[PDB]
């Protein structure tokens, strides 16, 4: 029921709202006020998705889809069978994510640690809201937001990207991809380095962080450090998501053309705009 | 209003750290480079020393030849015009030979041979760097986790440039050397094979890239939140569990219902990261060689309405 | 072009995806079991083994060999909190908070908890003390930022609690770890760098009030700190966030 | 049904009441929305059709 | 046995009150279902 | 309804009132929006 | 058969009761949803087609 | 040990199982009533 | 054959029982779904055919 | 060896109870199979 | 042949037993799915064709 | 030898009972295979 | 070849046994699926054609 | 060479029993290959 060290930490306090009414644990989970909120929102959303599966006439989990209302419904409600179930699932998911972050804040306060984790999750929630709320609001239709299906929100990504040509040419998209790839690379390097220090070759003494720094200075001539690597991982992930949200917020609202054409401003700079040869000239 | 531990607020510098001389030939190791206060605001300020052995110099010179070959081809495409070179830098491309040459090496330099030369240089550089990571791990007596994690990315790279072109029967299938060029190659690869979104292994690879972002955010945030207990010194927490490790474990235990340890979270990390390129290489290998229309395959396997 | 299916729609892609599902199930099992080397077996709130231990069995033990003759650690092994936890449960049933019996910050429970670590200093790759005062740290100096030597230290109650007299440094990582603060009583305390807010004119400590720097645990040797001592100090300072709230 | 009272010697009411409230409200919302989704029992739409409000 | 700390008489009294609330809820539910059945029968 | 007073032997009212106020207000907002969503009651045209 | 009570000497009653309560609720809602899916047994649909209320 | 992972004794286990079986039989009887009612109303066999 | 009690000298009864419960329920659900997906053994559809419920 | 810590007699008693449960389950399963087969055989 | 008992001198019986159980279950499920995916041997469809079920 | 810490007697008992379970499984499998090959042979 | 036993002097038997077992099983399923892919060896369809099953 | 620690005598019986298993496996494999080659040869 508890870890071998857990008991000395399960003290009252740290609650944002309430204090005794919802200050306890169910199994391993801490149940706050936001715990109750999150559980209700999640259960309502999941069973609504099951209901929409019943309405759609398919019991394939991969084929289940909850489309938003068509474009002619604007920013208004829709019949449950047509577009309203998506809106209820959307408000449920938004509430679930926000209450999950708040429950994390309560857990942080009880444990006496920093609030970095809910902050990063807030970045993720903001990207989600950009995709479901902010961008469709600026484009005046819930139909622009993605459907809630496993293989049908991919169709949303495909259609939305191809509306603007090759979506690779969105510059903020390029930056966000660079951050994502760099973050995966850094995660692999960090896991590998820690495991290699903690698991030396064969019956060898466990390595110190000096060995980690020496390994990476030998390899690439720099070592960001034990604290620096965790700072870097957090910042890479958050910057990736930030530039993802930035790239989507400007698409369809500030930019409407093919994204490749955006690069013409570099090739048309007057000093070299009309020099023959190369590719564009 | 509170210190978030994102940037160090006071930098301290001592004598240059030469590192641990487990089995390292101190002759190959260079001298300690400069100290960067700009880098010191975020991590270590010290640059170097860097080890330069047989594989190091082999990989460095081979990669220099690859980079220089691509650059000289780009200069040729610019008509030796520096203004044109800067204007069209992202538009230049060293393209693989046309499909009618198949896998043959008898393609002209302007039409694929120079691509083969640069590809050989890149192949040598990357494999020598892999051996270099393995040997640097071995010299310090550490485990080889970095080498195998690198081997996963090497496998995706090899599938993209070497293995799938051979299976498909032509060098034209491989990726051109260019900034916008390889983006065009990626988009065209998706279009030719019918919406690579419906490749299951592309989907898993994206699951694991998203999961790597999620997990590194979680882990970095967790370690920063318990850095007030010396939590970033993870090896000592593995060897002698402090209150940082317990508080991190209990945070995720009370949030998710399960947690990791200071050592096993890094197993989660390394596997989440390597699965990206492992699954991606499997998917790219399947594309064209087994499935040429992933949307129709999807429809036949659920995943899409008939 | 392969694409022959052995049955139904089962081509090589189907074989690969099902093989990956099997591999992923095995890998998730492996990762979860490897992450059970600490904190298990599960215990009741009275410390006895619980009836429910979970779907995943405990892994085989493995031994780490410590780098400076410091010993050998086998996990999973026997687990016992080698300290008198001062808490009493507020409910007969499980899953409820345990309230402190006395001063929680003093007793070291909740956010003020510390772990009975080894009472030896952390040793770098050379076997020396990893964390040592800047005075004993040869050639170590402040490179950037405001050097906080002689800055007044303000608590969460907005009153000066002492003056910084030294910076304790991690030698190999070459980063600041602790500020040594001399109080109004002439005695010294250590404060983690992560919990101080160095400013233009003062070092602010939001965690503690002015009448709490005396309660910070001390170090027996004035030129070194052991893992246990720094665990106690950091736990105390962090618990100040919850337990010094009444003051501010 | 005589000894069912002993369930309160198994579960503390402070958690069972929260669980029961959550469950009953959730079941209520699910059933009401299921009825509102089918046009047959959508009371608002039945009223719109009866009173020619469309 | 003996988890929550309530004694047998306390459990008896609590369950009597709880069953009273359950029956109040069920009776109001019965009246609601009767009204719906006489308004739009589902059978 | 006599014995229901024992409910305040179980839960602290100083928090229960806040929780219940949140609940009832959110129920009100849900019902308002539900009537808005149907075209035969949307009063905000 | 008589000795089945010993199941409680191996499994904690609180855990088992929560688990089987969730299981029975989910099973019941899944069966009811399956029925609502099939046209031949959707009681709401059968009723609406019975009283010409479309 | 099968002498009790939960710490219950034979008497407590027997009484708890008796009450649980009573509840299970009640639930099963209500279920059989529902099944017979629906089957008479619209059989599936 | 009758000497299969010794498995309990090897396998922990709690994990065995929970794993077996999960396995039995999942196997039953899978078999019921295989039948439901078969038109010649979907009991609901066979009943609809025999009693003209469409 | 014996890893569960059970005694031989405890294993015997547990096995007897488990086999009783298994035989009851298999008996109800056999009844279901006979009913379905006579209703709609698959052979 | 008779000496095969040394297999239990090398491998933990628990690991072998659980691995074998998973392997046998997966192999049986795969073989049953293969036979169910070939109309020549899909006993459900064969019995459907035998008695004019469809 | 001496990898799982089992002795010859308990290893032999374990092997015998495992072989008994294997032969029970094999006998049922052979019965099923004979029944199928009679009903719809594949050779 | 008589002294081949000395291979167990260098190789750990557990690793060799597990690796060889998984390798042989994967090889066997690969060959069986290769045969099933070729209609010249799909024994199921060979029997289907021979006995006029479809 | 204590690479595995086997006493040069355990390895003998280990190799003998592994060879017994290998010969049983290969003999059944040869029987299967003969049966399939007779059924329809691949050459
Ligand atoms: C393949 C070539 C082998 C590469 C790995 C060799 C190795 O054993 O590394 C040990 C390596 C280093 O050991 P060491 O430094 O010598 O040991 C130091 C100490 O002894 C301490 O070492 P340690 O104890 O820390 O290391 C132990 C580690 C070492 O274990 C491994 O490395 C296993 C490697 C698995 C490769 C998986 C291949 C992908 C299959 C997907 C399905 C295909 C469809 O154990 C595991 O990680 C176990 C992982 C789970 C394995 C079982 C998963 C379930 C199996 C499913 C069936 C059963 C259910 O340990 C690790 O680093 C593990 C993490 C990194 C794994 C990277 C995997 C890379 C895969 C190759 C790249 C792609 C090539 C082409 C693949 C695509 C073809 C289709
Ligand atoms: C229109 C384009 C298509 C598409 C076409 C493709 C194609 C084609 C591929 C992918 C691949 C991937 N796609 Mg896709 N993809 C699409 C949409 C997406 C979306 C999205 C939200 O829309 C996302 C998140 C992704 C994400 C992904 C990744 C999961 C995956 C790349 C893994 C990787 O890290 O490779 C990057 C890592 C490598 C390539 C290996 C690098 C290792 C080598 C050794 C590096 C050496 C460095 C070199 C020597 C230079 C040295 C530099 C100096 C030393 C500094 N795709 C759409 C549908 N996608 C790849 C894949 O895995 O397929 C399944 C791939 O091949
Ligand atoms: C910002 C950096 C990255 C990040 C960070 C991050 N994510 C986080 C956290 C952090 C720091 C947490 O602390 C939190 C956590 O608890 O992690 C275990 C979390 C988390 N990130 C998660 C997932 C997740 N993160 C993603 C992304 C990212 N997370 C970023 C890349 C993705 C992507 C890219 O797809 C996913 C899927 C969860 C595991 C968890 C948050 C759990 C949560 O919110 O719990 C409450 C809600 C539920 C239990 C479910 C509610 C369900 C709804 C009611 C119905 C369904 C609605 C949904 C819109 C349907 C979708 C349909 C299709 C689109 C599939
Ligand atoms: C698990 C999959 C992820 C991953 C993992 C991964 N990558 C890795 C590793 C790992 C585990 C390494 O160990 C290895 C490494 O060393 O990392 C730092 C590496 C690596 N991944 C790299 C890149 C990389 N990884 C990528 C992706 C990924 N890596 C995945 C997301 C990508 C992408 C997304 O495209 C890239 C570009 C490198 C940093 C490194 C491999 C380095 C290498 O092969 O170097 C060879 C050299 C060249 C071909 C280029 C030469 C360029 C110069 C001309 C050389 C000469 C310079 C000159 C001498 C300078 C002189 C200076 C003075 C004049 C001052
Ligand atoms: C690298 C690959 C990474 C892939 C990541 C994505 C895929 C999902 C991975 C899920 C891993 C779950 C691991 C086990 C967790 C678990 O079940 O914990 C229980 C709670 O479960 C839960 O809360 C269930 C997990 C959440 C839902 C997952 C769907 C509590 O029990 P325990 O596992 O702590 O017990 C251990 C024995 N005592
Ligand atoms: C997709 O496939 C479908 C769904 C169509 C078909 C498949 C169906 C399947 C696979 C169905 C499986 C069904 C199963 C396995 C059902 C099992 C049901 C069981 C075991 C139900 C048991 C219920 C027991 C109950 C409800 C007992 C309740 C007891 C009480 C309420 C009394 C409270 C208990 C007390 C007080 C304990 C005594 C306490 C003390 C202190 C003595
Ligand atoms: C896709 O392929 C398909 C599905 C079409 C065909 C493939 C089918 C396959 C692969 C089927 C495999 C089926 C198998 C292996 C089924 C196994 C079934 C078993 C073993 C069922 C066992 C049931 C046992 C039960 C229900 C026992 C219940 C026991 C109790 C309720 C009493 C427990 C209480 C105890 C033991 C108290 C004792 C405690 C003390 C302290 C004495
Ligand atoms: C795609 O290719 C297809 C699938 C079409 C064809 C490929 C087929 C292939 C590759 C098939 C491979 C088949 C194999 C290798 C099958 C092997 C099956 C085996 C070895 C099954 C063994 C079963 C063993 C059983 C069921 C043993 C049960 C034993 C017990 C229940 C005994 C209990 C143990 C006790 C009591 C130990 C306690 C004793 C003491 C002293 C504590
Ligand atoms: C893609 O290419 C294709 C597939 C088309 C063609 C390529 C084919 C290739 C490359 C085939 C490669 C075949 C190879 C290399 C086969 C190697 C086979 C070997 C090494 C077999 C050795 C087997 C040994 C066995 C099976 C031992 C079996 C033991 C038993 C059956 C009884 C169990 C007893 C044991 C394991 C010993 C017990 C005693 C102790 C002390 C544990
Ligand atoms: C002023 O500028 C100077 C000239 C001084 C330097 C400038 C250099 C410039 C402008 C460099 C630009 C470099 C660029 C744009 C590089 C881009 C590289 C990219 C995006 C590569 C992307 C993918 C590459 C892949 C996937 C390569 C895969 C290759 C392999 C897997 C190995 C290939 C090996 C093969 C095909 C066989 C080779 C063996 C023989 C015997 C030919
Ligand atoms: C690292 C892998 C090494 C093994 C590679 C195996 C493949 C060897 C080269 C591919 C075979 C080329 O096969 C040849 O292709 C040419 C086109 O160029 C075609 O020529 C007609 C035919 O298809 C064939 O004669
Ligand atoms: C999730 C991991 C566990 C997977 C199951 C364990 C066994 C692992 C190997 C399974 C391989 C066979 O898996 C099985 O293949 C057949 C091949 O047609 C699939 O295909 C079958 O169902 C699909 C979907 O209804 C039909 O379109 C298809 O005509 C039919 O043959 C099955 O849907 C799949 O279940
Ligand atoms: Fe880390």
């Amino acid at each position: 029921a508890l870890l071998s060290f857990e008991r000395k930490y399960r003290v009252p306090g740290g609650t944002l709202v309430g204090g005794n009414l919802f200050d306890f644990w169910v199994g391993p989970f801490y149940v706050g006020f936001f715990g109750v909120a999150t559980f209700f929102f999640a259960a309502l959303g999941i069973i609504l998705i099951a209901w929409s599966a019943v309405l759609q006439g398919t019991w394939n989990p991969q084929l289940i889809s909850v489309y938003p209302p068509a474009l002619e419904y604007g920013l208004g409600g829709a019949p449950l069978a047509k577009g309203g179930l998506w809106q209820i699932i959307t408000i449920c998911a938004t509430g679930a994510f926000v209450s999950w972050a708040l429950r994390e804040v309560e857990i942080c306060r009880k444990l006496g640690i920093g609030y970095h984790i809910p902050f990063a999750f807030a970045f993720a929630i903001l990207a989600y809201l950009t995709l479901v709320l902010f961008r469709p609001v600026m484009m005046g239709a819930w139909g622009y937001a993605f459907p809630y299906g496993i293989w049908t929100h991919l169709d949303w990504v495909s259609n939305t990207g191809y509306t603007y040509g090759n979506f690779h040419y969105n510059p903020a998209h390029m930056i966000a991809i660079t951050f994502f790839f760099t973050n995966a690379l850094a995660l692999a390097l960090h896991g590998a380095l820690v495991l290699s220090a903690a698991n030396p070759e064969k019956g060898k003494e466990m390595r110190t962080p000096d060995h980690e720094d020496t390994f990476f200075r030998d390899l690439v001539g720099y070592s960001i450090g034990t604290l620096g690597i965790h700072r870097l991982g957090l910042l890479l992930s958050l910057s990736a998501v930030f530039f993802s949200a930035l790239c989507m917020i400007i698409t369809g609202t500030i930019w409407f053309d093919q994204w490749v054409d955006w690069w013409q401003w570099w090739v048309k700079l007057p000093w070299w705009a009309n020099i023959p040869g190369g590719i564009n000239g | 209003a509170e210190y978030q531990n994102i940037f160090t607020q006071v930098q301290v510098r001592g004598p240059a750290d030469l590192g641990m001389t487990e089995d390292v030939n101190l002759a190959n190791r260079s001298g300690v480079g400069p100290f960067s206060t700009l880098l010191g605001w975020f991590g270590n300020a010290q640059l170097g020393p860097i080890y330069l052995g047989s594989l190091g110099v082999l990989s460095l010179f081979s990669g220099l030849m690859w980079f220089f070959t691509i650059g000289i081809w780009f200069w040729y495409q610019a008509g030796w015009n520096p203004a044109v070179f800067l204007r069209d830098l992202f538009f230049f491309s060293l393209e693989p030979p046309a499909p009618e040459y198949g896998l043959s090496f008898a393609a002209p330099l302007k039409e694929g041979g120079l691509w083969l030369i640069a590809s050989f240089f890149m192949f040598v550089a990357v494999w020598s760097w892999w051996g270099r990571t393995y040997l640097r791990a071995q010299a310090l007596g550490m485990g080889k986790h970095t080498a195998w994690a690198f081997l996963s990315a090497i496998w995706l790279w090899m599938v993209l440039g070497f293995i799938r072109p051979i299976l498909m029967g032509s060098w034209s299938e491989a990726v051109p050397y260019g900034i916008f060029s390889h983006l065009d190659w990626t988009n065209n690869f998706s279009l030719v094979h019918g919406n690579l979104f419906y490749n299951p292994f592309h989907g898993l690879s994206i699951a694991f890239l998203y999961g790597s972002a999620l997990l590194f955010a979680m882990h970095g945030a967790t370690i920063l939140a318990v850095s007030r207990f010396g939590g970033e010194r993870e090896l000592e927490q593995i060897a002698d569990r402090g209150t940082a490790a317990e508080r991190a474990a209990l945070f995720w235990r009370w949030t998710m219902g399960f947690n990791a340890t200071m050592e096993g979270i890094h197993r989660w990390a390394i596997w989440m990261a390597v699965l990206v390129t492992l699954t991606g290489g499997i998917g790219i290998l399947l594309s064209g060689t087994v499935v040429d229309n992933w949307y129709v395959w999807g429809q036949n396997h659920g995943m899409a309405p008939l | 072009m392969v694409g022959v299916t052995a049955f139904g729609n089962f081509d090589l892609a189907s074989l690969a995806i099902y093989s990956f599902w099997i591999f992923l199930a095995g890998l998730i099992y492996y990762l979860q079991t490897e992450n059970m080397r600490e904190g298990y077996p599960l215990e009741n709130e009275d410390g006895t083994p619980a009836a429910n231990q979970g779907p995943f069995p405990l892994p085989k033990p493995k031994t780490f060999i410590l780098p400076h003759g410091r010993g050998t650690l086998t996990v999973p092994g026997p687990e016992s909190e080698d300290r008198p936890i001062a808490l009493a449960r507020t409910a007969v049933s499980e899953g409820f908070p345990h309230a402190p019996t006395g001063d929680p910050m003093k007793d070291g429970v909740g956010p003020a908890s510390w772990v009975a670590r080894r009472d030896l200093p952390e040793l770098d790759g050379h076997g020396h003390n990893k964390i040592k005062p800047m005075k004993a740290a040869a050639g170590f100096y402040v490179s950037a930022g405001k050097n906080p030597i002689g800055l007044p230290v303000r608590g969460c109650d907005l009153e000066i609690a002492g003056k910084v007299v030294d910076i304790w440094v991690d030698i190999p990582e070459q980063m600041a770890r602790f500020l040594e603060v001399e109080l109004k009583d002439g005695s010294t305390r250590l404060l983690p760098m992560q919990m101080v807010k160095v400013q233009s004119n003062r070092v602010h400590v939001n965690a503690l009030s002015s009448d709490l720097f005396a309660g910070i645990p001390t170090i027996k040797s004035p030129t070194e700190v052991t893992l246990l001592e720094e665990d106690k100090i950091c736990g105390y300072v962090a618990g100040g966030l919850m337990y010094a709230a009444p003051k501010r | 049904m005589s000894k069912f009272y002993k369930i309160w010697m198994i579960f503390d009411p402070r958690r069972v009441f929260v669980a029961q409230g959550v469950f009953l409200f959730l079941l209520a919302v699910m059933i009401h929305l299921i009825l509102l989704s089918t046009p047959s029992y959508n009371w608002l739409e039945i009223s719109a059709a009866k009173y020619n409000r469309v | 046995l003996g988890y929550t700390g309530l004694t047998d008489e306390q459990a008896q009294e609590l369950h009597s009150v709880y069953m009273s609330g359950l029956w109040l809820f069920s009776a109001v539910a019965i009246v609601a279902h009767l009204a719906v059945y006489i308004w739009r029968p589902w059978f």
